[PDB]
Formats: C-alpha cells, structure tokens, sequence
RNA sequence: AGCUUAUCACCCCGGAGGUUUAUCCGGGAUGGGGUCUUAUGGCUGGAAGAGGCCAGCACUGCUGGCUCCGGUGGCUUGUGACGGCCUGAAAAUCCACAGGAAGGAAUAGUUUUCAUGCCAGGUCGUACUGCUCCAAG
RNA sequence: GAUGGGGAAGCUCCGUGGCCUGAUUUUAUGCAGGCCACCAUCGAAAGGGAAUCCGGUUAAGAUUCCGGAACCUGG
RNA sequence: AUGGUGAAAGCCAGCUGGUGG
C-alpha cells in the first residue's frame, strides 16, 4: 500500500477529542453532557498521551469512540429536539399573544421516560442494587434542600416522597444491619440482597446553599437518581409482596407528617431485628425523632412522640441536663446506647448511658537489611523507597492511634 | 470584507428608498399613529380578537355534546380580510380602519387610504403588519377593522375615533404635501 | 506482585481554577445585579 | 486550611461533641455531593493493578557478606603533613613502600604498619600520577607533572639494586630529555618531554611499557613509550573527543583506551579495534582491567561505577549508583575477588565477586561494608587508591593532604 | 550491518607569500594544533555450505583437492572539488530551528526520536516479438 | 475542467470548514468564544517517490517459484 | 446547400617566446 501517515491509527481513532465528538454529534455541550451523565459516560486515559494526538501536548480529554457512536442512535436525542421544538413554538406563541393556544400546546405534551437506559446501564438488579449508592446519598440531601429559584418546589417534594418510601420499606423489611452517626450526617447500612448498600442521611437543620454549585448538573443526575429508586422501590415492594406506592396517612400527616405516615401493607430473622422486640420508647423533645423513630420502627418496638398531642412506655430518650419527673417505670437512655445496641448487634447494659455521664467514644462498625539494597536495579530502588515512604505515614497513624490516646488520659 | 448577496440587496434597497423621491400617493404610510394611541388601539382590538381554530373546534364539540344528551347572541369579532374589509368599505359598514405600512404589494393597499377618506371612514395607519396579524391568530393581514363592537365598549371606541380624527387625519393632512424621501 | 486490579478515577486538572474564577464571576455578576435595579429609577 | 482544596485526605475538622442534639448541620455537605456527581462523569476512569507485595520481599537473597571475610573494617595508620593533597597514591609490588605524591611537589614514602616517613623529595604545575614499575627488584618510580614525566628512583634500595634500574635508564642512550642539575642532585633518573600537559600513567606488566594521556592534544592525546628504547608511539592517532585514559592489558597484547563516553581496546600489534565498549554511564574517569581479563571495570563522573563484562555484551552487567559523588578510583584486588570503589563524597566501598569461569555462568557480587574517613575539602574526596599485593589492606588518599591505610 | 576511510567545508596560536591542468587566496597569509558531511576504498559476517577448474570410481551419484599472490602502461563509468555564458520547473513527503502554553511523585511521578521482541502490509502490469539501452582486439 | 455566473429558441457556448477551548451557557437545563485564509477533479509506465540480493528450477516463469540471507510503512 | 468526420579571452617567462582550447 502507500505510505500510511505517521500517525492516523491505532489511539488516533480509538479515541475521539471532547470537541470534535461533540462536533460529530451536531450537539450543544448541555445536552451532550445530560447524555452524557444518562449514559454514564466518562473520559478515559489513552496509553500514549501524544499518540491519540497528532503530536499534541496540550491538555485534552479523551473519550471512548464506540461508545460515542452508540450514544448517536439512542431517542433520547430525539426527544431533546422535540423538546427544543415544542419550546420555540411555545415562545412564538407567548410573543403571538395567544396565551389559550399556548395552554393548549403544552397541556399536549409528554416527557421523555429513562425506563430503557436503566434496563441497559444496569441489565441486573444486582447492579442497579450496588450502583444505587449514589442516587440515595443524593436523594436524601435533596430531600431536606428547601425550595428555591433553582429548584422547583415539586421536585424535592418528590425526592422526599421518594426517600419516605425507602425507609418506610427498609422499617418493614428489617434489613437494616449497621448505623452509624457522623458530622457530616447520619450513615445508614442495609443489607438489601446481600449488597450491604449504605446511604448518608445529613441532619435536618435548615441546609446552607452556596450559589457557587451548578445546579443544572445535579438536577439533570437528580432525575435518573429519581427514576432508579422509583423503579428500584417498585421491584422491591413487588418481590415482597408489598402494595406500591403506598397511600399516604392523611390523619398523621395533619401531626408531624414523620416517617409514621405513609403506611404500606402486604399484598426478627437477625440479631439486629430481634432487638428492641416488644418495647415502647418515649422520645424526648430535644431528640431527633426522624433519626431516632426509623431506628425503632426497624428493630420492630414503638415510640411515642412528644408532639402526640400537639405511662406504660419502659424506656425513655432524653438528653437534657437535668431529668425533672424519672419515673421509675421509664429506663431513661442516651441515643448513643441506642447507636452502640445496633452497631454491636446486642443489648448492651443501658446502665453505662444514663444522662449526665460522660459519653464513651463512638466507633464506626467497619545497616543489615540496607547493606544488600545497594546493587538493586532503578526500578526496583525506586519502587523500595516510594514503599519505605507510604508505610511511613502507615507507622505514625499506628503511633498516634496509641500516642495521644494515652497522654490525654493522664490529664 | 464580503457580505451576503441578499443581504446586500436589502441593505442596498433601504438607501434607495430613503434617497429616492416618492410621490404623494407613497409614503402616506410611516406617517403613522403614534405610539400611545396605537397601543390604546391595540388594547381595544385584543378585546375582540375572532375565535381561533382550536377554540371554535372545542365550542363545535361541547354543542354536540351538548346536543348528543338533549340562542346565544350575535358573535363578534373584528373583521381582517383585505377583501372583505374594502367589500365593507364604500358601503358605509366599517367604522374603525387600520392599514399596515409595510405590505410587500405597495400597489395592493395605495388606494385604500384614499378611498376610506373619500367615503369618511375614520382609518388609520400603524406600524407593522406581523402586529395586525398577530391579533388575529394568522401571520400577517395588512388591514384590520371593527364592524360591531359591544355596547360596553361602544363608548370606548367612539372615543378612540375621535381621539385618532386628531392624532392622524388632522396631523397628517397635509401628507400630500412636497414628494417624500428628499434626503440628502 | 500479587496486584489486586481496581478502576481509579485521576485527578481533574484545573478544578481550583475553575471554582475560583466562577465564584469571583457569580460575585461579580451578583454584584452588579442590583446596578440595573438602582439605575431603572430615572425611567 | 491552608491547603489547596482536593489535596487534603479530609474534607472537615473532627470536633468533641457532648451530645448528639448538639451536633451543628454539615456546612459543606452540598459542595462534597456535587463534587462527587462532577467527578462520576468527569474524573478519566483508569484501570490500575494495586501493589500488595510487601518491601521484604524485594531483598535479593545474597550471600551473607560476613561469611565472605577478610576484608578491611577500619584504618589502622594514617599518612599526613604534605602541604597540597595526595593526589595519587603508588604502591610497590611487594606491598612496602607506599608512595605518596601531592600537587604541592612532595613526595613522601611512608613504612606499612608504623605509619613513619623513610624518605622525602620533591596552579599550573603540579603531580598528576605516580606508579611504582610492577616488575620487582627494581625500584623505578615514574611521576608526571605538568608537559613532562620524571622517572626516580629513591635510596630506599640501596645503590646495586638501584643500579639495576640505572642500568634499563641507560639502556636507551614526544622525546626523551637529560636531567637537569637539580633534578640529578635530587636522585631524579630522567626526564621525557610530551606535546600537551600529562595526566594519567599507568605501567605496563613487565615493567617496560607505559602509556601516557595528554589532555587538549586532539591528536597526541594518547602515546607509548619505551624505557629501554626511549620509544614513541602511539595505538590511534584520531577520536571523536579527547583521550581520558588508558592501560594495558594485564596478559594480551592490546592497550584499553579510555575516552569520556567510549572505552576502545586496541592491539598494541594488531593494530586493530578489538572491541568497543558503550557503557551506560556518560562520562568516564578511571578504568582498570582484571588480572584474568574476565571482567572490565571502570569509573564514570557521574556517581556510575561500570561492571563491564567482556564477555556477555558491549553494555555493561550491571551498573552501580550508591555513590554520592564522582567516582574517582576503582581497582581489582591482586590477589583475592574483592574490587574497591572511592568517590569525591569520601566513601569508600568493597564487594565480593565469583570470578568462577570454569562455566558459561555470570559472576554475582555483594557489597561488604561502607568505609567513611575522607573528609571532602573544596569538594574533592578519595582521589586515588591502591589495593594491597596479597591481603585485603587498601591504601586511600584525599584532598584534605592526608591518606589512610584500612585493614581487616 | 559494525569498524575503518574526508577532497571540500569549518575551529585555536600567529602578525607580513601559498596555489590550480587552467590564476585563485591573504594585515588575516605561509606554518603549527584540530573538528566534521562517509561519496566509495580494506576487514570480517553474509561467504564458501554457493558457483566454477580438475582426478577417481559408480551405472545413477558420490569421494578427494584448486578456486592464490601481484602491477602498473590506453578505453570507460559514478562522484568530488574548481573554472568560462544568459537565473533552467511544479507538487507530494521526512527532518530541524525561534517558541515555552501544556503535563510530570510516594505499594510503579511522565515518556519510550534508546535497545530487544510481535503482527499485517491490498489491486493491476508480469509469457513472446519488440521511438529507446552495452559495445574486444 | 466543473464550480460562483453570464449568452444561445436550441443540441449547447463563454467564464478558472475544519480545528481548539468551556465546571453545563445565573432570572434557571434553546450554545458561547478564538485560528487561518482558497476552489474539486483529470492530466508523467523517460519527472519526484519507502524498501531485496546470491545459487538452482522449465516444454514456456521468475529480482514473482524454490534454497539462502536483508530491507521499508503502520500498531 | 444541409448534418457530421478527419490533419581567440585568459595567464607564465625575456613587443618576442609559452599554457587553456
């Protein structure tokens, strides 16, 4: 054949440059990048910087070509451009001034539906089940984001609906094996199919928006986050057995609208549901009940809410300072007893975690030898040394793990 | 540098209709009804703006419904068609007339102006025939009038003509004045 | 070696630069927002 | 916090809270989500193979250096009082007299085991290299010093043993030229007149050859001479650079020119190219040749000391770079397996080497132990050493005018 | 393919003749000291196992040797370096130079104009005859 | 020689965009900015052009087949 | 007629003697 460039093969096609696969596309970078995050695209290292270039030393990003050409032929690019359309006819009309044909024109229209892009990203529950890890971490913070010109109010109402729905499954089923409670929040771990599947629940204070986020990314990933769990809560509720989607309690949501609400019905096996088996807890106002309330309803015992209204109970929750009545009837405990009970598995003595006490820490439940290292190749000194310097850092976290431990204790 | 042919044309044709002399019967048009009482007549107009497509299609079905399971007034609507308002036209029908400056036919609407004044028709010109058309659910007419208007609105628009008699027919009746389009 | 294979993720280059300069911009244009509302009093 | 943001393993301060009620909300939640979001899709995913195998195992299993004793340990006599610095150091075949030679002119013979001078004589203009003529019951010594090479045979003999050595000097009678007056009055034989300033010499086995380098002599940078016949040639006339150094192979007819990033050996009858060495090295300072041939070792500037076998390929075995500075003096043990390495940081190093030839098999070497003592002045360490006729004793000198004697 | 091999061209001292067949060079020469572009010269491997020159016997091949060492005295070719007369093509393709944005560290920091190793390299023309090719004394 | 065009009723004649960057582009998921200058194609089996040499093979073939040994483009 | 086809400069020695062609 005749002289073939000097570089036109090989990397040079395997990979396509972020411009010019948007280019080949005819898409705006918007849409692209929605594709993008539906598909679950990412960017990926060549073997040879400058050989999927030609020659090029500047930075680039290179995605993968075959999956750029079979992003090419899916409908939700259709439907994108259906949308674009729908919306220029909606502004002609608007600028027209005829506002009934635009009412017309929109109360016509239908959205585009994920379904087939969750049935090809994940084939297998299993994989949807492992991969769900960051639609819940991020459904539950969205749950408690208060509404704002970014965000439509309907949208969070649905994430929370949605969130409700989890737990409310996870309560029934039991499943719920390890917790944990951290600054950044409070951790929560079932082991649903066996996939120990852990989510972050943050704390319901008013949370801080910094305007600086984009939030069109994570509306745009809050979506597909959105139709996983949905179609992941419905497969669920339908292996056990369970109605979907449950109706709502009206009566208990005139109260606190809690977790209490939104009932589900049909139609103790490990250590973690067996215990609290049969008790009735009384919760404090103090105490965060959203937290403490799922904790209760999976282990399968009863709480009752200070805002009942707003005794037979054995145990009660408070953290105040100074416990005014103390019945005798009531064992008055710590949530930090009742985190310690499920991260152990076992009813530890609630005689450690009266109120007042100091409170125990919280843990999550998860020239000899120089003298024949002179003649070792580069590689492998260098490859020594780079071990010898990251077990460095390995040595002092072990020292200080007893160093300071130690010396407060004296003080 | 290089432009678009076409849109050398257009930009061309701009100066030529500015340096170009016009005789009286052209530009009568671009003397136009000012700002506020165009708007004022607009508002008016809106009011009566005909049944569209969509919604003459839902009263058809809910009558047949309506019907299925077993005397309203006269409609009204402000009249658009070009041929049907000059048919209204010179026979003392019409009592408002609005004429667009910018119909692609100059030649198609001269004459119009001319004869409603021959016949005493209160008329008046307004900028733009995408505005005329807009309110009247079509992409342009040219030309929009008012035939019968609401007793509550009967006052309204005997003050609009009034006020347009003023604001265009006495400001502008010297528009036959020295040929237009004398700029250097 | 004994090596165990695992995906990693690599670095994204230029993410100080494009979080800093976006939240001065945000600033700025926030900032100058309220310009247009002062200034549409003389209407 | 004065860190850069994604450097940092964690993203929030750890705190001492007494009460869960009294845990504030996450000030940062929010941007650690996005960020996780941006990076799901915009973080180039890479596969990568984690390495578990542990430090230990990479220690090559060598043999124990302690079972390959003797070898020296520590100094036991020191030599000093020169006002330059030894520049080079010469000892005599028997391993008696220990020649010293500095810049300064000095020259000074200092006895093996009490450390006590037994004789003593004399910026452009200073000793380069002084050898000991390798036959025994000679007593030649050669100095070179600036454009010229001096040959002095001092009274430690005697005057018939020293006759000997008169006698090869007069069998003669770049060129030849007669001592001066001083030089006679200071026990000087000859003295040889060379194009370029001299500054390496080496001897040849039987005490007749020698070769000598003349730095910035494009042409003559390299020529061979005769004592008995005054003699003057050279193995090749033209190089691709200056001449570094040369020496003679121990049994073969051909002489191991040195450049600075080639070593060639040429037959000294042949006067072929034998064989061209590429080592890995950029520059070379010193090189010596294995008694037996087997193996060719040389020194490079760049802290690379050069294993080079002549018999599995031009590159060489293998390369060493523990030093921490230009290494300045390699050479092979007469006798015993042990080779020595010195360098400009003043260390010094000795390793054991299976010189088995008996089969086509590659020679292992171990490092035995660092030797330390030459303080580095003006940034020069070791300048020159030699290794003892028939024991592990090895002879050092420095720049700080001072040399030191190691045994086991 | 590795050594070896440089007319020309260029570098350091110098301070008032060298040189071609044919007049060319200098106040920076005569001279001394060096570098480089490898045109084809010698070595080896290829490579004597190839081919050729002989002897012997088989009765369808084999066995033994030689295939070496030279010289300069006319025709020829390729190239190099000089010197006479008015500017003698275009494109494809490889390399370098000014450049400093970009990227480079702790269970592999970045790269592989370095070395070795692996795979693939399509279609047509292709026999014969034949304006153009080689020419001993 | 088409091509941007122009005569001829007429077969017909004259005329000689692909590259890079961005957190996804602040009234809220409709795209922003920067680089350079022109006109395809055909037309050389004596021009440029990357690469193979020795021995043998026939009824016609080889620098293609074989025996032996290298060279050039690309990943 | 209609519609097509084909092609001696120069330089060396003492105007005299010389070299290059």
């Amino acid at each position: 054949m005749r002289i073939k460039k000097k570089n036109t093969r090989g990397n040079a096609r395997n990979f396509i440059t972020r411009s010019q696969a948007v280019r080949k596309l005819q898409v705006s970078l918007a849409d692209f990048r929605r594709l993008c995050i539906f598909k679950g695209i990412y960017p990926r290292e060549p073997r040879n910087k400058k050989k999927a270039n030609k020659g090029s030393t500047a930075p680039t990003t290179f995605y993968y070509a075959k999956d750029i050409q079979y992003l090419m032929h899916e409908p939700v690019l259709a439907k994108f451009r259906e949308h674009k359309t729908f919306a220029r006819k909606l502004t002609r009309a608007l600028g027209r001034g005829e506002v009934s044909s635009a009412k017309r024109l929109e109360e016509n229209r239908d959205s585009y539906t994920l379904d087939h892009i969750i049935k090809e990203r994940y084939p297998s529950f299993p994989d949807a089940i492992r991969d769900i890890d960051d639609a819940l971490n991020m459904l539950f913070l969205f749950s408690n984001l208060p509404s704002t010109n970014q965000v439509s109010s309907k949208i969070i109402n649905d994430a929370q609906k949605i969130c409700n729905q989890w737990l409310a499954y996870v309560a029934k089923e039991r499943l719920v094996r390890k917790v944990f409670v951290s600054i950044k929040g409070v951790y929560y771990q079932a082991n649903i199919k066996g996939e120990e599947v852990r989510w972050l629940v943050p704390f319901k204070f008013p949370e801080n928006i910094p305007s600086d986020v984009d939030f069109r990314i994570m509306l745009t990933f809050l979506e597909f986050y959105s139709t996983l769990l949905h179609f992941v809560l419905y497969k669920l509720y339908t292996d056990s057995g369970l109605i979907y989607p449950p109706k709502l309690d009206l009566k208990k949501d005139k109260i606190i609208s809690g977790l209490s609400s939104y009932i589900l019905e049909s139609r103790y096996d490990s250590p973690v549901a067996s215990l609290f088996s049969a008790f009735v807890f009384y919760v404090s106002r103090e105490v965060p009940i959203d937290i403490l309330e799922f904790l209760i309803l999976s282990c399968g015992g009863n709480v009752i809410s200070e805002a009942a209204m707003d005794s037979k109970v054995t145990h009660q929750i408070v953290d105040r300072p100074v416990l005014k009545n103390k019945v005798a009837g009531r064992t008055y405990i710590q949530p930090q007893w009742i985190f310690d009970c499920i991260n152990k598995g076992e009813l530890v003595p609630a005689n450690k975690y009266l109120p007042g006490e100091a409170l125990p820490p919280h843990l999550s439940p998860w020239e000899e030898k120089k003298l024949k290292m002179i003649m070792m190749s580069n590689k492998q000194k260098k490859l020594y040394k780079k071990m010898k310097y990251s077990n460095a850092k390995k040595e002092e976290q072990a020292e200080n793990l007893k160093k300071k431990k130690k010396q407060i204790a004296k003080q | 540098v290089k432009w678009p042919e076409y849109v050398r044309v257009q930009r061309q044709k701009k100066i030529l209709s500015i340096r170009l002399k016009v005789p009286p019967t052209i530009a009568q048009f671009q003397y136009t009804l000012d700002r506020n009482t165009a708007a004022e007549t607009f508002k008016l107009f809106n009011k009566y703006r005909p049944e569209t497509a969509a919604e003459k299609k839902e009263r058809l079905t809910k009558e047949a419904a309506a019907v299925a399971e077993g005397a309203s007034p006269k409609p009204y609507a402000v009249k658009y068609g070009l041929n049907h308002v000059v048919a209204l036209i010179e026979n003392k029908k019409a009592k408002l007339v609005l004429i667009a400056n910018d119909v692609d036919p100059i030649e198609l609407v001269v004459f119009l102006p001319a004869l409603c004044k021959k016949m005493g028709v209160p008329y008046a010109i307004v900028k733009g025939k995408a505005r005329l058309g807009t309110l009247v659910n079509q992409k342009t007419s040219a030309v929009a009038a008012l035939t019968e208007v609401r007793a509550e609105d009967e006052a309204a628009l005997a003050k609009l003509v009034s006020t347009i008699d003023a604001n265009f027919a006495d400001k502008y009746d010297e528009v036959k004045k020295h040929w237009g389009g004398g700029i250097l | 070696l004994n090596s165990n294979p695992e995906i990693l993720l690599r670095k994204r280059r230029n993410a100080d630069r494009t979080r800093i300069e976006r939240q001065e911009l945000a600033k700025k244009k926030r900032e100058e927002q309220i310009k247009k509302k002062r200034s549409n009093k003389n209407k | 916090e004065n860190t850069e943001y994604s450097e940092r393993e964690r993203n929030f301060i750890p705190q001492k809270y007494s009460a869960l009620r009294k845990v504030p909300g996450y000030g940062e939640s929010i941007r650690e989500r996005f960020e996780r979001s941006l990076d799901l899709y915009l973080a180039p995913r890479v596969r990568k193979n984690k390495l578990n195998i542990d430090p230990n195992s990479l220690i090559p299993e060598l043999p124990s250096p302690k079972d390959l004793r003797p070898f020296p340990i520590r100094c036991s006599t020191i030599y000093a009082g020169h006002k330059g610095k030894v520049r080079t150091l010469s000892i005599d075949p028997s391993g008696l007299w220990l020649a010293t030679g500095s810049d300064d002119g000095t020259v000074r013979v200092w006895e093996i085991l009490t450390g006590r001078e037994v004789y003593r004589t004399t910026p452009d203009y200073h000793i380069e290299c002084i050898e000991w003529n390798p036959d025994a019951n000679n007593g030649i010594l050669a100095v070179a010093v600036g454009e010229n090479i001096h040959l002095i045979v001092p009274p430690i003999f005697g005057y018939d043993i020293e006759n000997n050595g008169k006698t090869k000097i007069e069998d003669g009678f770049a060129q030849w030229n007669k001592p001066s007056q001083k030089q006679l009055e200071k026990d000087i034989c000859i003295t040889i007149s060379c194009k370029k300033t001299v500054k390496k010499l080496s001897w040849h086995r039987k005490g007749d050859y020698f070769v000598t380098v003349q730095p910035d002599s494009g042409n003559t940078s390299v020529l061979i001479h005769q004592v008995s016949k005054h003699l003057t040639q050279s193995p090749f006339k033209k190089s691709k650079g200056i001449i570094m150094d040369a020496k003679f192979h121990p049994f073969k007819p051909q002489l191991f020119v040195c450049s600075q990033r080639y070593v060639r050996i040429y037959d000294l009858s042949q006067q072929i190219l034998v064989k061209k060495l590429l080592p890995g090295a950029r520059w070379l300072s010193k090189i010596d040749i294995h008694p037996r041939g087997d193996n060719l070792i040389a020194s490079s500037f760049d802290k690379r000391v050069l294993w080079h076998d002549l018999d599995l390929a031009s590159t060489p075995y293998k390369t060493l770079r523990y030093h921490e500075k230009a290494v300045r003096s390699v050479n092979f043990h007469k006798k015993l397996p042990l080779f020595s390495s010195a360098a400009d940081d003043g260390t010094i190093h000795v390793f054991h080497a299976t010189v088995y030839d008996d089969m086509m098999k590659n020679p292992m070497i171990v490092p035995l132990k660092k030797l330390t003592g030459h303080k580095v002045i003006n940034s020069l360490g070791v300048l020159d050493a030699i290794w003892h006729p028939r024991e592990a004793w090895l002879f050092s000198a420095g720049a700080d005018n001072t040399a030191r004697l190691w045994t086991t």
